[PDB]
């Protein structure tokens, strides 16, 4: 009469919920690992404003024809 | 930054192909980046004149191994005082 354990079904349900949270963490973990290895845009990784990688050099003796795309 | 500025404030000697190569690297991605290896060899070539020196080496080597005469409008060296004489 003094033994009041939880029901077997409740134990299984609770452990299944815990394992589901654990698998969610495993998936988020693998996800972040993949996303860190993907490559970012030039604006996000180098410069948001002035997002053109192409330089323009010096402007004193600007020679017609020096521009090359 | 001073990249691209010559000793006189213009564009340095090797600007044009550098700018072409940057046009590449802007248009392409990391997977596609190998796509303009050619622009980069052109840049390094302007910088260091290596294949040009090699080509001149083969030309000189074959020239000095020749006893037959050369019939082509030649190159003449003049003193600096003689610029415009005659």
């Amino acid at each position: 009469t003094f033994f009041h354990p939880k029901s077997r079904e409740d134990i299984l349900n609770e452990e299944a919920k815990i394992v589901q949270a654990l698998n969610n963490q495993r998936e988020l973990t693998i996800k972040m690992h993949e996303l860190k290895r993907e490559e970012k845009d030039y604006a996000h990784s180098y410069s948001p404003l002035f997002s053109d990688p192409v330089p323009q050099g010096g402007s004193i003796g600007k020679a017609p024809g020096s521009s090359r795309e | 930054t001073a990249a691209g500025i010559s000793l006189t404030g213009g564009r340095n000697r090797c600007f044009s192909e550098w700018q072409s190569f940057m046009h590449c690297t802007a248009k392409t991605d990391a997977k596609s980046r190998a796509q303009c290896l050619p622009n980069f060899e052109d840049y390094m070539e302007c910088l260091h004149h290596t294949k040009e020196k090699a080509r001149l080496r083969e030309i000189e080597s074959v020239l000095k191994q020749k006893k037959e005469g050369l019939e082509a409008p030649p190159v003449k060296v003049i003193p600096v005082k003689a610029i415009g004489l005659v």
